[PDB]
């Protein structure tokens, strides 16, 4: 019931379309692949955990990276520099206490200099034209959570976990908007923990039905089932923590009954 | 490019950086330039600048100062803003003799509420509303400025920076260390500003946090679980707080009419949840006869 909640949701629905990366950018990147990107994002998850950064910060950074790569060709040797600068900008935007620049330099194991990280920051800002307030899967999730009855920690944590998994795999998740991924994640989490489904009240708020979430849901369910075998495991490790109610230890449903 | 700007004079300092009045030589447009030096960083582009620019670019509204451009020179960042003639604080000081005409106080508040409702609708908290950051022009407009301390919020909020809002205008929930604060804190500030426009003196001029709380308490009464459920559980609440009786608003701002006092009381509600939103305040009977007259003094 926080006021403006509907105004804000509507505004984020508008902005997410404007902040969307180019769905097919990776095919146009001569020297980088989905796998390289997955490795990068999985590393940023670790960084986030190491410096106890907000999940929001992680989501923002990934959005900055994808938009940057949507318009700038990058050699593989510089991918991590882009990611590092993105995480620094996300932290400055979103954190109460962002890590200092030296800390971001230090986590690249001295692959880059402080000078490089700062120049890249500037380039990233120019390329994104300072438009850093991007809607995230996380932002839509926290809104959707308000529609639980009653609120359930496992559901909330599992939803964030699933939403986070989608960050790793540009194929297929670059094709879905944050609000849709969040929808699939919330439903999937809800169904796993409680047996319940995308509630009537979120159909009213979002216009999304289980039918319209179905394609993203089919993908996410598969991602969920295969998570233990994914090359990247940092999110699973993160979500073993009591902080997130150990939801990565939960067993995914075998079927969804769509 | 800076080559198209002829500087006129130094206006002062913002929340961060230095402000100049300047003129676009080609279009004639008069602007304010906020210079942020990067040569003394060291830490790259300051978070305060990153937020101000990202947030202000989204917020196009007649009662929010317009960010026109951002120019990167060798080692400098220049924010180019539309120029306004004066801030509210200096205007109030100028109005020491005659006071500020009711229609103008009413127009300004109405406009401030519009600007703020637009920020909040776009998930932005200002977090430093004070007369110094509220700018007026010769045509009767007033606008929110200096978004150096602003931030984008989420629904529902999580814990944000505790050290926010200039003390005199700081909400009780911040003073008491609530883990969460939201749009209500800006409304509290506007209420203090409403009162200040009527009396031309700060409503709660504390010189420390505890002094600030006690001034609030001595005016609005010491809050209890009835007026503000949860107040005695707040992190910085103390059972030893003196217990002051609440005084009639007719005594808090004696010149104010019944409608004005009604609105002010709702903007200064202790409980953030009960405190009126900028959006709802627009429909308050206080504004039934609002117009938009030019300032009564030359700026
Ligand atoms: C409080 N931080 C601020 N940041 C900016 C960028 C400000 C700003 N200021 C103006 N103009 C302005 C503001 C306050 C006072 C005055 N005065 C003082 C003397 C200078 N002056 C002349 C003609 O020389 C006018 C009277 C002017 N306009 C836009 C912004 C913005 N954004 S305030």
């Amino acid at each position: 019931v926080p006021d403006y909640h509907e105004d804000i949701h509507t505004y984020l629905r508008e902005m997410e379309v404007k902040c969307k990366p180019k769905v097919g950018y990776m095919k146009k990147q001569p020297d980088i692949t989905n796998s390289m990107r997955a490795i990068l994002v999985d590393w940023l998850v670790e960084v986030g955990e190491e410096y106890k950064l907000q999940n929001e910060t992680l989501h923002l950074a990934v959005n900055y990276i994808d938009r940057f790569l949507s318009s700038m060709s990058v050699l593989r040797g510089k991918l991590q520099l882009v990611g590092t600068a993105a995480m620094l900008l996300a932290s400055k935007f979103e954190e109460i206490y962002p890590p200092e620049v030296a800390e971001f330099v230090y986590i690249t194991d001295d692959t880059y200099t402080k000078k490089q990280v700062l120049r890249m920051e500037h380039l990233v800002l120019k390329v994104l034209t300072f438009d850093l307030a991007a809607p995230t899967v996380n932002q839509f999730l926290t809104q959707y959570f308000l529609h639980q009855q009653p609120a359930n920690c496992k559901v909330e944590s599992l939803a964030m976990f699933l939403g986070e998994l989608s960050l790793i795999d540009a194929d297929p998740y670059l094709k879905y908007l944050p609000s849709v991924i969040a929808a699939a994640a919330f439903h999937l989490a809800l169904y796993t923990v409680t047996g319940q489904s995308w509630p009537e009240s979120l159909i009213r708020k979002t216009g999304y039905t289980l039918e319209s979430l179905k394609p993203c849901l089919m993908d996410l369910h598969q991602t969920y089932l295969k998570a233990p075998q994914h090359a990247q495991q940092s999110i699973r490790e993160k979500y073993k923590n009591s902080k997130y109610h150990g939801v990565s230890l939960l067993n995914p449903p075998e079927t969804l009954n769509l | 490019s800076m080559e198209n700007f002829q500087k006129v004079e130094k206006i002062g300092e913002g929340t961060y950086g230095v402000v100049y009045k300047a003129r676009n030589k080609l279009t004639g447009e008069v602007v304010a330039l906020k210079k942020i030096r990067l040569d003394t960083e060291t830490e790259g582009v300051p978070s305060t600048a990153i937020r101000e620019i990202s947030l202000l670019k989204e917020l196009n509204h007649p009662n929010i100062v317009k960010l026109l451009d951002v120019i990167h020179t060798e080692n400098k960042l220049y924010l180019v803003f539309e120029f306004l003639h004066q801030d509210l604080k200096k205007f109030m000081d100028a109005s020491a003799l005659t006071g500020i005409p009711l229609p103008l106080i009413k127009s300004y508040l109405f406009q401030l509420l519009q600007g703020l409702a637009f920020c909040h609708s776009h998930r932005v908290l200002h977090r430093d509303l004070k007369p110094q950051n509220l700018l007026i022009n010769t045509e009767g407009a007033i606008k929110l400025a200096d978004f150096g301390l602003a931030r984008a919020f989420g629904v529902p909020v999580r814990t944000y920076t505790h050290e926010v809002v200039t003390l005199w205008y700081r909400a009780p929930e911040i003073l008491l260390g609530c883990k969460y604060y939201s749009t209500a804190v800006d409304i509290w500030s506007l209420g203090c500003i409403f009162a200040e426009m009527v009396t031309r003196r700060a409503l709660f001029p504390g010189d420390s946090e505890i002094d600030q709380l006690f001034r609030i308490f001595r005016t609005l009464g010491t809050p209890d679980e009835v007026v503000w459920p949860g107040v005695t559980s707040m992190p910085d609440y103390k059972p030893s707080f003196p217990k002051w009786a609440r005084q009639d608003f007719s005594k808090v701002v004696p010149p104010l009419d019944e409608d004005g006092r009604s609105l002010l009381s709702q903007m200064l509600h202790y409980d953030p949840n009960k405190r009126i939103s900028a959006k709802a305040a627009l429909a308050h009977p206080f504004f039934q006869d609002v117009t938009k007259p030019v300032p009564h003094l030359r700026l």
